[PDB]
């Protein structure tokens, strides 16, 4: 009863201060926040049970947590980070076969090809060049992987088929394609299996998932036939109740051999090829990203020291280091070892523009460009090196002439910076009169001046009352008054009937009349000049 | 403000021990084996209002 | 129009209907126009418009596009004031918990899921999952687990595990659990383990979650995962001159919640590792927590400034806050402040005013005077015409101030009579003129000090200022009828000096016609000011119905006695007028005007005397002079005798005879004695020095000097600071209490050496800087009283009841320290009050006593008049009109609609700073004067001497007048040797009870034997011989002193008789054997012989007053030497020994005595185990708590406890207040209460609720045929009463917003506009006040 018994003093005297605190025992500060409402009334020199349930349990900082989640990391060696490099090359390997694996996929590539001989896309846009100068020689290679596939559409009929699918794959595995054709037929891929996929649970889940088939009789039947109605439509003879309740969906997912026959048709073979196929390349992809994974976690030290710098530039220390990552995730997919390096040098590149790209975007109340953000670091810079050299400070025309800018264009950046005050500042007198308590509105009408409009309405309804109904309406009809209006003098010319041109002389005829000194003076009223 | 130890326990680190330190800390009041019922030496003032 | 305000969890398909879309983009402005961004923090689209009835884009700019939406730019075109009324909503990437229902300090989400709060904080800055169908392997729901745990449950196993952590974790935890099931369960898991702890505890959380039942509230609401942003205008960016902007806090921390949630949205397409995420969930949940409060989590995350960002609910709690100073604290068009100063010519009724503020305040009555009258054409020119100030203004405004009433008012408000409205008086100059007999009133001087003036704009706000608040209608104080419209400072100087004999001047001892040619004599200079005369008056002593019969006579007094008459009206006798008239006397004069004449005349009589005593005080020339600070001639020679003892015992010091410790006390104790030596000295050298000489031979008079002339008339200072002037001048105490023994022994008419100089600074500096302080708390009292008992007002007109309190004087045989005039003056008596004939029926049921009644029982002398409280008025939701009384500024009966609540907390306060702001502290019952006497409880029999001696406890003495009163009362402890009886008609001056502290006895009911019980030597007692002469005697000997071969034995002196028996006591089933405790001095050895009432064995064994003094004492804290007594009323015995404490039990007559608990023998006990003490008698020691005086005698001790007990800090002090607050407050101590059975109820038997729920119910019940329910009486402190309460607004604007706000959140409370903080805040009319015909008539739109 070590804080039981400092909570039952704390009853007893009723404050306490950093002494038995710190010596009745981040957590310290947890701890005292926590026994100031027994209550204590804790100083520095239902919550009572509560509270002494709360601290009869026995730090939230996310940077002392992110540190002790990083503690499990440690650097990597260099030719290991070479070795976790060639299994994220492996894994896309796998990932490249696979959709070579896919020979349609190979079609497709054809398709856009063929586009691009078309005409649809750029010849060295394509592709991010083959592995390997003039496109005549990829393109006509590509030409070749066309060839190469109608030579193998000889052979499903199969020996000399499967390994003729794979010649143009040998050869596509020697090429570097754009991501977004490579992620296209991917994606299409990742579209290909989530479609067959849903069949079988149109297919399998609406037999084994309901109608109480074991597992043996779907996978002893579809698996082995795995196409046709043998595996499916013949399980309805399978002496059982409930391959008896196979008849009400035996029309249903039929339908969803309906739809694997056009999935093997749209696969082009076996949806068991095309399974090993995609199910091969996530299963070396997720060990390929498990590869990338397992280097981005040995240089979160790089990182923590890049954004060591860049810190108070207002800026969460935490808020660094995560835009910190993202370069470093970044680059994983694009290091290269092939030409044998350190990832720690090539890091810190993207790392640097992460943290600086973004402390640039949004690290104000009031954002900038970073080609502006670009001049004030120039400027303030280029300040330094002018008010340390010439004697006391760069005047604006001195800048005018170290920096040759129109000192207009200069000048303006110069009214840029300085973010704005916070609005609960706090005044002097101490009073606690924060800033804000000063700053009048602007959007208020006087009120005085709404009491001047309400006798305005008044009284151009005085005289507007004693008009003609036609000037009195025709005035109310050319003004904005006492409507949602401002009809146009042809509109007023179709209400009214009259004319465009003839409106406008009752019009000139309205205010002549009204133009009255002594008729009129209501208004001169509203007249100071 | 830090945790409190008792207070010879720097002492202790400050390399001494029972002997010196309870010198330095309090006079000293001998007893003897003067053969007969333990005669003890005194100081007068050092015995005063008692 | 609206009603019943509410509030309840939010959901987020409420929180996406309010908004009016989703901001995406930390952007705000375009840093090259100022336009909004796209969707930032301020968008087009999103909250609307810029400017009046435009697009952002400009496709669109009139008025007559109204609410047509562009479909370029798409900002809907309205008023650019919407700006200040949409909101934006946010859909968070992940989830994430709330901060209010996740570390507030019950822990809402806590105690929703069986949890501690560390564990949930694991979970959600995602440290160690939480299972959630977690299958049938090792968990269900709850327990925790580690990453090796959590992978060694991944292994074996894929399935069947389905547990997360974080935010995704806990909102399927409560959008799995189901709360009917759960209440359910342990509802069978409580009344089976309904053990003491474990009863309260899950009772506690049941409840709280059949409110989330029956709110129709979802716990997994409480976490959130779309965040509701404000209005832009709410958090602007106001653009500041110099290119420079402002805006709040709020902005930022959107910005960066926005940031975050946007890094975690590209997380999450990237795929990126689990590690990376997961510190950008808890950023976020971190990003959120800050945004929503700065307290709970750790470190406020501060900006480039220095100081921490102020997040949202900044903006609401806290002095700053919006709830506390901007919303009832607001600045007000039309007011003005200025300078005051006196200007002592304008009556009582009015202010003058600076024309330049009359012609401010008044601008636009001023433009529409000058619009009825066509003196101009529009208001356009009305203003730049009263700009010019041309002549027609000023007769304009003399016209519309006329009648127009403003109100003044002082920075410290402390009671309702700081704010009084007066008419106006266009005064040129900028001060402000003020009544002088009106600062009083006020507490302000004029030394610099400002009021300020409002303008009463509404007709009915006219009529309010001037029917109920103009300072004519207020000169009576509401903390006591005392008028305090008293000659305040100069005009009482003025008035002493014309009132006032001397023996020879001129025309000395003449006759005068009248008054009249008294003023003629004296102003022709043919008689002195004040000369002793003989005058013919005629006095208007008005006897009849209404019959004002004259009568005069030749009243032989001074000539300015004489004048002054001509001021007093018809009503009063010359009687007043005829003294000294100091400054006491004025103004029991002032208020015998009141009593005697009415209002009006008195009011007028008030501004007579002002206006008379200024203008002879200015007669008077009264000065102060160097010569008039006179020295007494001996004062040396005492100095010198005090000086020559100061050596003495210097001599005495170096000759070993006394300590320093005790040198210091005797030079200390000389000093002071010397001290009050000069005072006497110079008062008889000063204040009747002046000798005069009529006819010859001197005569001795009071002294004419004019600053003795301003001690003795009380007008400004005492007798003591005029010591300080000629005596000598104190002793001068260190700051904290230790007194610097070398005196200032000079004088201020003397100079002051350094040192004597430096001596003084000590306390001079202390006072100044503990008077600079009470400042800083002026008004903490006065709001914490305030604020629990604001709610309460007076509703009705009469309740009907009987009960009260009975009310006698304050007297603890001295003097008559409070008669029952004043305890009694203005109350309604709850009974007839009977004479002591038996059968005079005085005053039968519902006779308001004012002064006639309670004059009427002044000669008639009947002190028991049971008198109906406000504590006892049996009304609902207020008081009875007729309980409350009559002590209002006006004298009659208090009228339905009056805020009591407040005039108690302001009367209750406001004296408190009158008091001292520091906690300071501070035998025979001889007859002191003639009567008989009366033994109350008097339960004793003849003793050994014949006599009369306490065998019982509470005998509480009497001096017994025959006028059918009680004179003068005295206690007699146990034991006291009653040198008389009962009934006997007494002498004076006579010791009637003699008792020693170490001989409290335990003598003989009747006679006996000296024959003892179980008094064995060595096993339990020692055989004592005194042998100094050689007595043995057989003391008692407590455990420690007994052994243990008889401790388990009860020692006693057994009562016997010659033969052989134990007598027993007759009434008890006992045999006699008196029983005695540890210290039991003994002498009678075993076979002595004694009688009835013989000493048988004799054993043996400061009041505060500051002002945190009466917080406490408000607050009901158990002090440190509590006094616990018996719950059950008879004959009491001992029990087990020293489990820790000893064991006791007080048995009943006939019941069972299962009463006993830890009786520590640190506290000593005062009644044996063998009497029948009775419920409320003392037993335990030191100050009884005022809770166990409502648990044992009830309420109405505890309230005659505690205003007799508060009353008295004031009345230390030399404070008066009346004793109708006090009780106001106590009403609102014991508001809630708690259970005795349900019966026919709805709640918990062990449970607690406020007493009128109760109240309306088991009264109703028994209407009903059902059964009655019985409840205890519970008793709070102030402000922990007052944090009890019924509204949800009228919290949040005084205590813990946060604490108010999510358990009146999660409770989905609905607040009933009721009260007096809570209309304030929506600024409808307040319930009280003349608001009170405006509420209730909503009841009758609420009764349909
Ligand atoms: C509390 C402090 C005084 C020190 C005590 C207050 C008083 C008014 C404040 C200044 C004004 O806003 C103008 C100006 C606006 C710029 O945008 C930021 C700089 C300036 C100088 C402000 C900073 C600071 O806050 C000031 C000095
Ligand atoms: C009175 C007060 C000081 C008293 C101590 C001073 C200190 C800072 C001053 C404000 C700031 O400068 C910001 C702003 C600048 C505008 O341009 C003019 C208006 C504002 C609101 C200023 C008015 C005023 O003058 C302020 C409140
Ligand atoms: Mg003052
Ligand atoms: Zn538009
Ligand atoms: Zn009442």
């Amino acid at each position: 009863s070590q804080l039981k018994l400092l909570v039952t003093r704390g009853k007893e005297q009723g404050y306490l201060t950093y002494a038995e605190v710190n010596d009745h025992l981040d957590q310290i500060e947890d701890i005292i926040q926590m026994i100031n409402d027994m209550g204590i009334q804790v100083m520095e020199e239902d919550a009572a049970e509560a509270a002494a349930q709360v601290l009869s349990s026995v730090t939230t900082d996310p940077v002392r947590m992110y540190m002790r989640e990083m503690g499990t990391v440690e650097l990597l060696t260099r030719e290991g980070e070479i070795d976790i490099a060639k299994r994220i090359e492996d894994g896309i390997n796998q990932v490249q076969c696979s959709v070579a694996e896919y020979p349609e996929a190979i079609t497709y590539l054809l398709e856009q090809y063929d586009r691009v001989e078309a005409e649809e896309a750029r010849l060295s846009d394509l592709i991010t060049g083959f592995v390997d100068i003039d496109p005549e020689l990829a393109r006509e290679k590509f030409a070749e992987l066309r060839a190469q596939y109608v030579v193998t559409r000889d052979t499903i009929k199969h020996a000399t088929a499967q390994e003729e699918i794979l010649k143009l794959s040998e050869v596509f595995k020697q090429f570097r394609l754009v991501p977004k054709q490579f992620d296209y037929l991917v994606n299409s891929m990742r579209v290909m299996m989530d479609r067959v996929r849903t069949q079988e649970r149109l297919i399998m889940k609406l037999c084994v998932e309901q109608c109480k088939m074991p597992k043996k009789n779907f996978i002893t039947l579809f698996t082995g036939n795995e196409t046709s109605d043998t595996w499916f439509n013949a399980a309805i003879a399978m002496n059982k109740p409930w391959s008896e309740k196979l008849h009400d969906v035996s029309e249903e997912v039929h339908r969803a051999l309906q739809k694997l026959q056009q999935i093997e048709e749209e696969t082009g073979l076996t949806i068991e090829q095309v399974k090993d196929i995609n199910r091969r390349m996530s299963i070396g992809e997720a060990k390929a990203r498990r590869a990338k994974k397992e280097m981005v976690e040995a240089n979160l030290r790089l990182v923590i020291s890049i954004a060591k710098k860049y810190t108070n530039r207002g800026l969460q220390f935490l808020d660094l280091i995560q835009e910190g990552n993202i370069g470093l995730m970044k680059a994983v997919d694009k290091f290269e070892y092939r030409r044998g390096y350190k990832f720690s040098t090539y890091a810190t590149w993207w790392i640097r523009q992460a943290i600086t790209r973004s402390i640039a975007d949004q690290a104000r109340t009031i954002r900038i460009p970073v080609h502006m953000i670009e001049t004030i670091n120039k400027l303030n810079r280029i300040s330094r090196q002018m008010l340390q050299e010439m004697g006391r400070e760069p005047t604006p025309e001195e800048l005018a002439e170290r920096m040759l800018m129109p000192e207009d264009k200069i000048r303006k950046v110069l009214k840029i910076a300085k973010e704005p005050i916070s609005m609960e500042t706090p005044i002097g007198d101490d009073e606690d009169s924060h800033l804000g308590d000063f700053i009048e509105d602007t959007t208020l009408e006087l009120p005085l001046d709404s009491a001047t409009t309400e006798s305005l309405r008044a009284a151009t309804h005085d005289v507007l009352a004693g008009l003609t109904a036609r000037e009195a309406k025709v005035l109310r009809m050319r003004f904005g008054i006492d409507m949602n209006t401002d009809y146009t003098l042809e509109e007023v010319g179709k209400q009214f009937d009259v004319t465009r041109e003839r409106i406008r002389q009752i019009e000139a005829k309205a205010l002549r009349k009204l133009r009255h000194p002594s008729r009129s003076e209501v208004l001169r009223s509203f007249l100071d000049d | 403000r830090r945790r409190k130890l008792p207070a010879t326990i720097i002492l202790r680190a400050l390399n001494y021990t029972t002997e010196q330190i309870l010198d330095l800390f309090f006079e000293k009041v001998i007893f003897e084996i003067r053969d007969n019922k333990l005669q003890m030496e005194l100081v007068p003032e050092r015995l005063r209002g008692e | 129009e609206f009603d019943a305000i509410k509030i309840a969890l939010a959901s987020p398909d409420m929180i996406r209907s309010w908004s009016f879309g989703e901001v995406k983009k930390p952007e705000t402005i375009n840093y090259r126009t100022f336009k909004p961004e796209r969707d930032g923090l301020f968008c087009a689209r999103i909250f609307g418009p810029v400017k009046d009835y435009e697009c952002l884009c400009g496709k669109y700019k009139r008025l007559k596009h109204r609410g047509v939406i562009c479909e370029k730019c798409g900002v809907e075109v309205t008023q650019t004031k919407v700006r200040r009324e949409r909101m934006g909503h946010i859909e968070l990437a992940s989830p994430t918990a709330h901060i209010w229902f996740l570390k507030s300090l019950p822990s809402r989400i806590g105690l929703l899921l069986d949890m501690p709060l560390r564990d949930i904080e694991r979970v959600l800055y995602f440290e160690s999952y939480v299972v959630i169908e977690g299958g049938m392997t090792n968990l269900e729901r709850q327990q925790i687990l580690t990453e090796e745990q959590y992978l060694d449950a991944l292994e074996e196993f894929g399935d069947e595990f389905d547990a997360k952590m974080g935010a995704e974790a806990i909102q399927a935890l409560l959008k799995s659990m189901d709360l009917e099931q759960e209440c359910e369960q342990l509802r069978e898991e409580l009344n089976e383990t309904n053990s003491e702890t474990k009863r309260k505890k899950l009772t506690k959380r049941i409840k709280l979650l059949e409110a989330f039942v029956q709110s129709g509230n979802k716990p997994e609401w409480m976490i959130l995962t779309v965040l509701p942003v404000l209005p832009p205008d709410l958090r602007p960016l106001v653009p500041l001159d110099g290119g420079r902007f402002a805006t709040s806090d709020l902005n930022d921390l959107y910005r960066r919640v926005i940031n975050r949630n946007n890094r975690l949205k590209r997380l999450l397409d990237l795929a990126a590792p689990d590690i990376i995420v997961r510190n950008e969930k808890r950023m976020l949940q971190e990003a959120v927590d800050a945004l929503l409060d700065n307290g709970r989590r750790g470190r406020a995350i501060t900006g480039s400034n220095k100081r921490p960002l102020k997040s949202l609910a900044d903006m609401i709690k806290g002095k700053q806050g919006r709830f506390r100073q901007n919303l009832l604290g607001k600045r007000v068009d039309y007011s003005g402040r200025s300078v005051i100063t006196v200007g002592p010519y304008l009556r009582l009724h009015q202010c003058g005013l600076p024309k330049k503020m009359a012609l401010e305040l008044f601008k636009p009555f001023i433009y529409g005077k000058l619009e009825l009258r066509g003196l101009a054409t529009t208001i356009k020119a009305a203003k730049k015409m009263v700009e010019r100030e041309e002549a027609v203004v000023w007769d304009i405004l003399d016209e519309v101030i006329r009648e127009h009433p403003v109100l003044l008012n002082r920075a410290p408000t402390l009671h309702r009579l700081g704010i009084q409205a007066f008419e106006p008086v266009l005064i040129e100059g900028k001060a402000i003129q003020l009544h002088p007999l009106v600062c009083a009133a006020y507490n302000a001087d004029f030394d610099g000090d400002q009021m300020a003036v409002h303008v009463p704009l509404t007709l009915e706000a006219q009529l309010e200022a001037r029917a109920l608040m103009m300072s004519t209608n207020n000169i009576l104080s509401p903390a006591n009828g005392e008028p305090i419209i008293v000659p305040s400072q100069d005009v009482v100087l003025g008035l002493y000096y014309m009132t006032r004999d001397c023996v020879n001047a001129k025309g000395e001892g003449m006759v005068l016609t009248g008054p009249k040619e008294a003023e003629r004599l004296y102003r022709s200079g043919l008689a002195s000011l004040h000369a002793r005369v003989k005058v013919r008056i005629t006095e208007y002593e008005k006897d009849a119905n209404g019959e004002l019969v004259a009568k005069t006579s030749l009243k032989d007094t001074t000539v300015g006695r004489a004048i002054l008459w001509m001021i007093v009206p018809k009503g009063l006798p010359y009687s007043i007028v005829n003294q000294a008239l100091g400054k006491k006397a004025i103004s029991k004069m002032l208020n015998t005007c009141y009593r005697i004449l009415g209002l009006k005349p008195t009011v007028i009589f008030a501004d007579q005397i002002m206006y008379t005593g200024f203008a002879y005080a200015a007669r008077s020339g009264a000065s102060v002079g160097i010569d008039d600070m006179v020295i007494p001639e001996k004062k040396h020679e005492i100095i010198s005798e005090a000086e020559a003892e100061v050596a003495e015992i210097q001599e005495q010091f170096q000759s070993g005879l006394v300590t320093a410790g005790e040198r210091y006390n005797k030079v200390i104790d000389i000093w002071a004695a010397a001290n009050d030596r000069v005072s006497k000295a110079m008062m008889d050298n000063l204040q009747t020095e002046t000798v005069i000489n009529r006819d010859g031979q001197e005569e001795k008079q009071v002294s004419f000097n004019s600053i003795y002339m301003m001690a003795d008339s009380g007008a400004r200072g005492s007798a003591a600071q005029i010591r300080q002037l000629a005596g000598m001048r104190g002793l001068m105490a260190k700051p904290d209490g230790s007194i610097i023994e070398t005196p200032i022994t000079a004088n201020f008419r003397e100079g002051l050496n350094v040192l004597q100089y430096f001596i003084s600074t000590h306390g001079a500096r202390k006072g100044l800087a503990d008077t600079a302080l009470k400042t800083a708390n002026s008004g903490y009292l006065t709001r914490r009283l305030v604020d629990v008992a604001q709610d309460l007002v007076v509703t009705e007109d009469d309740c009907g009841t009987h009960e009260g309190i009975m009310m006698t004087p304050v007297i603890e045989g001295g003097d008559v320290k409070e008669p029952l005039r004043d305890r009694v003056l203005g109350r309604v008596t709850a009974e007839d009050v009977l004479k002591p004939g038996t059968a005079d029926i005085l005053v039968p049921r519902n006779t308001l006593l004012h002064e006639q009644w309670c004059d009427l029982l002044e000669e008639n002398s009947v002190d028991a008049v049971k008198v109906r409280s406000v504590v006892s008025c049996d009304t609902d939701f207020g008081v009875c009109a007729h309980c409350y009384g009559r002590d209002l500024a006006r004298g009659h009966i208090i009228n339905k609609g009056e805020a009591i609540g407040v005039i108690a907390a302001q009367s209750i306060g406001e004296p408190g700073t009158q008091l001292t702001m520091r906690t300071f502290h501070i035998s025979s019952i001889q007859v002191k004067n003639k009567g008989s006497i009366k033994l109350s409880n008097v339960k004793s029999v003849v003793n050994s001497s014949g006599k009369l001696v306490i065998t019982s406890r509470n005998t509480e003495l009497k001096l017994i007048d025959e006028f059918g009163r009680t004179k003068e009362s005295y206690k007699v402890p146990y034991g006291a040797v009653l040198a008389k009886g009962d009934g006997e008609q007494v002498a004076g001056g006579e010791t009637v009870a003699n008792w020693d502290p170490h001989t409290m006895p335990v003598i003989t009911e009747v006679s006996g034997f000296v024959r003892f019980t179980d008094m064995i030597d060595g096993q339990t007692i020692t055989r004592q011989t005194d042998e100094l002469t050689g007595l043995s005697s057989l003391v008692v000997l407590d455990s420690a002193e007994r052994t243990a071969g008889g401790k388990d034995l009860r020692p006693a002196l057994k009562i016997v008789d010659a033969q052989g028996n134990d007598v027993l006591i007759p009434g008890t089933d006992m045999p006699a054997q008196y029983f005695l405790p540890g210290k039991a001095i003994v002498q009678l050895e075993d076979g002595v012989q004694i009688s009835s009432g013989d000493t048988l064995a004799r054993i043996p064994q400061d009041i505060t007053g500051g002002l945190p003094r009466v917080a406490d004492l408000f607050e009901a804290r158990r002090p440190k030497e509590p006094a616990i007594l018996a719950e059950i009323s008879g004959i009491v015995s001992f029990g087990k020994e020293t489990k820790g404490k000893r064991r006791l039990v007080i048995t009943p007559v006939d019941g069972s005595d299962p009463y006993e608990e830890m009786i520590p023998k640190w506290r000593q006990l005062n009644v044996f185990e063998g009497e029948r003490v009775e419920r409320g008698d003392v037993i335990s020691d030191g100050p009884e708590a005022p809770h166990d005086i409502l648990r044992l005698r009830g309420v109405h001790a505890v309230t005659r406890y505690i205003v007799n007990e508060v009353q008295d800090v004031y009345r230390l002090q030399g404070v008066k207040i009346n004793d109708k607050h006090i009780e106001v407050i106590v009403r609102q101590m014991l508001r809630k209460a708690t259970i005795v059975n349900a019966g026919s109820s709805d709640f918990l038997e062990g449970e607690q609720v406020e007493y009128s729920r109760v109240k309306i119910a088991n009264r109703e019940l028994e209407a009903n045929g059902k059964v009655g329910a019985t409840y205890s009486r519970d008793l709070l402190g102030i402000t922990k009463a007052s944090l009890a309460t019924e509204s949800f607004i009228s919290a949040a604007s005084f205590q813990e917003t946060t604490r108010v706000l999510t358990e009146a959140a999660v409770a989905g409370k609905r607040d009933e506009l009721r009260g007096l903080k809570e209309n304030v805040i929506v600024g409808r009319l307040i319930p009280a006040g003349t608001g009170y015909a405006y509420h209730q008539d909503r009841m009758r739109r609420r009764a349909a």
